[PDB]
């Protein structure tokens, strides 16, 4: 009979397995088992030359072959713990572990095994008692949309969970001509979505402009719809025709600003390939408490809507680069030419800005005339002229930056040694300029800036 | 715990007079020396975070200070509770 | 006849106690 | 829970460090 071979076959693998010779180890258990396929021990052995090897996926295969082949082989359960502890295993680590010992009472024994899984699991156990820390329980949980409390006192249509229709969009915007302001399970519930959208959004856009298609670019809007009412009016509405890139700073002032990102955020929706937001450089808590946009909120709703405001706010993104050749930012240029774009997509989000890193040099760097490099205040370490710029364009591929930090007399500039540009949206900005304002046109096939002049000015 | 029991005080103020919370930690200790060897063995185990979080409220309790949410507090005791209890079904 | 129980004819007191505020100097907060 | 105070607020932390070192095997 086989057992003849197959025994001298288990005799020289348990030989080569014990001399380190593992691949003659495996290959005469395998023809060990070739001679007898229902053997208990040699599938056993087997798994222990897979447990030496880290051949785990077969360690875990032929320990349960070894025990299915002879639920009284006893050590075949012991080496799957063996296995088991290996890999993690841990509650059939204790069962195997419990039976072999009370079977088999030793000195050199199975029980140091077992009292490092017991000292194991009874850790474990305790850690996952104190655990808290999976503690995320949402601004909205008890689902406040959900409770109706519908009012329609504004006759306000259903607005679902869908894509809001334009043409309560259009009529938005007439609630703005007529200081009408949305129903609040609506207000929530676009607040959710919204929330849902942004937050899986890369903190670097990335886009690509095809050589016959055109994006305007936007800039500050200090909160006033006025003027995103007439450039969507005037450059065509910001549909999948008029793929708009704006620069944030909405809540930079609180004027129309909770109906300003209220209407960006209905669009954002409807055409969310098509109209991208950036996150401005006055916008945080700080400015939202300075320039009463807080105390707008708490007027108009009870302070959860606030938390529910800050949340969605807090994922905004803080740059967008297109075709890798034009880089918008809202301050200026980084502390180092060596910034690298996946160090940028490494950047971590759900935080305020600090006042050092990429993070304030998106938001509070600062483009001057001179060539260096400035120190550190004003939400910043560092603001620049050319010489950076010449080494960090070349890193990245880039040909300019954009900027909307500094209002400028046609409501841009082309500055930096000709490789930065400014704009923004609001013509008559503050007590600090009087600008008009304008919208940058990029091609794909032209993308030195091309403008759009804005002289609508209000107030 | 007096300034908040006050039937008709104007509470918009507390913002400004309570004091920032200190803590302080006795190293001579055996909880805090082996807390120092498995927070030097990995930084980032959440096991640690944890640790000091359910340190940091039972602290809180005993030194005078309300807990902010009794029920997360209790959650956590009734949890330990079981596995000393020889709860089996671990669900 | 029993002796009853007597929901007690309780009394509610609202005196008040002031407190005041060590605040900043004007040298504290301009200087320091 | 119920807003109580304790009578003795050491006596509750103690029986919490023991179950917290018997968690971790300190003793
Ligand atoms: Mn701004
Ligand atoms: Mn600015």
């Amino acid at each position: 009979g086989a057992l003849k071979r197959a025994e001298e076959l288990k005799t020289q693998a348990n030989d080569y397995f014990k001399a380190k010779d593992y691949e003659n180890a495996i290959k005469f258990y395998s023809q060990a088992i070739e001679l007898n396929p229902s053997n208990a021990i040699y599938y056993g052995n087997r798994s222990l030359a897979y447990l030496r090897t880290e051949c785990y996926g077969y360690a875990l295969g032929d320990a349960t072959r070894a025990i299915e082949l002879d639920k009284k082989y006893i050590k075949g359960y012991y080496r799957r713990a063996a296995s088991n502890m290996a890999l993690g295993k841990f509650r059939a680590a204790l069962r195997d572990y419990e039976t072999v010992v009370k079977v088999k009472p030793h000195d050199k024994d199975a029980k140091m095994k077992y009292q490092e899984c017991n000292k194991i699991v009874k850790q474990k156990a305790f850690e996952r008692a104190i655990a808290g820390d999976e503690h995320k329980r949402s601004v909205v949980d008890s689902l406040d949309i959900e409770s109706m409390t519908i009012e329609d006192e504004y006759s306000g249509p259903k607005l679902e969970d869908g894509k809001v229709t334009i043409s309560f969009m259009k009529e938005l915007m007439q609630w703005y001509k007529d200081q009408k302001k949305l129903h609040r399970k609506c207000a929530y519930q676009i607040l959710v979505q919204v929330k849902e959208v942004l937050s899986k959004l890369s903190t670097l856009v990335e886009t690509t402009l095809k050589e016959t298609e055109k994006i305007t670019v936007c800039g500050d809007t200090h909160g006033q719809f006025y003027d995103l009412l007439n450039i969507f009016e005037l450059n065509g509405l910001p549909s999948e025709t008029n793929p708009y890139i704006f620069n944030g700073d909405f809540v930079d002032r609180g004027s129309f600003s909770v109906e300003v990102i209220l209407t960006l955020f209905g669009f954002k929706l409807l055409y969310p390939d098509h109209f991208h937001l950036l996150r401005g450089n006055a916008e945080t808590d700080n400015m939202n408490q300075i320039y009463g946009f807080e105390g707008e909120v708490k007027a108009k709703y009870t302070a959860q809507m606030y938390e529910l405001f800050s949340e969605v706010f807090e994922w905004l993104p803080l740059a967008q680069c297109i075709n890798g050749k034009v880089l918008i930012m809202h301050g200026g240029l980084f502390s180092e030419d060596g910034v690298t774009l996946d160090d940028i997509r490494k950047i971590e989000r759900n935080r305020q800005p600090p006042d050092s890193g990429p993070m304030c040099d998106l938001l509070w760097s600062d483009p001057q005339p001179q060539n260096g490099r400035s120190i550190s205040k004003r939400g910043v370490s560092c603001q620049f002229g050319p010489d950076v710029t010449k080494a960090f364009l070349e890193e990245n591929n880039l040909d300019y930056i954009i900027r909307s930090h500094e209002v400028k007399a046609e409501g841009y500039e082309v500055a930096h040694g000709g490789r930065c540009v400014t704009v923004f949206s609001a013509p008559n900005y503050c007590d600090q300029m009087g600008n008009k304002a304008s919208y940058i046109h990029l091609q794909g096939s032209d993308l030195r800036p091309q403008f759009h002049q804005f002289t609508a000015v209000p107030h | 715990r007096i300034m908040k029991a006050q039937a008709l005080r104007d509470n918009s103020t507390m913002g400004y007079m309570m004091a920032k919370k200190h803590l302080e930690i006795n190293p001579d200790h055996p909880i805090v020396e082996t807390l120092r060897q498995k927070a030097e063995a990995d930084k980032n185990d959440k096991a640690v975070k944890d640790l000091v979080v359910l340190l940091f409220e039972t602290a809180l309790l005993s030194s005078g200070f309300s807990l902010e949410d009794p029920q997360t507090h209790s959650n956590r005791i009734y949890r330990m509770i079981k596995l000393g209890l020889g709860i089996d079904e671990d669900e | 006849n029993i002796l009853l129980f007597m929901g007690y004819m309780t009394k509610d007191n609202l005196a008040i106690v002031t407190q005041w505020c060590e605040g900043s100097s004007l040298y504290k907060h301009l200087h320091v």
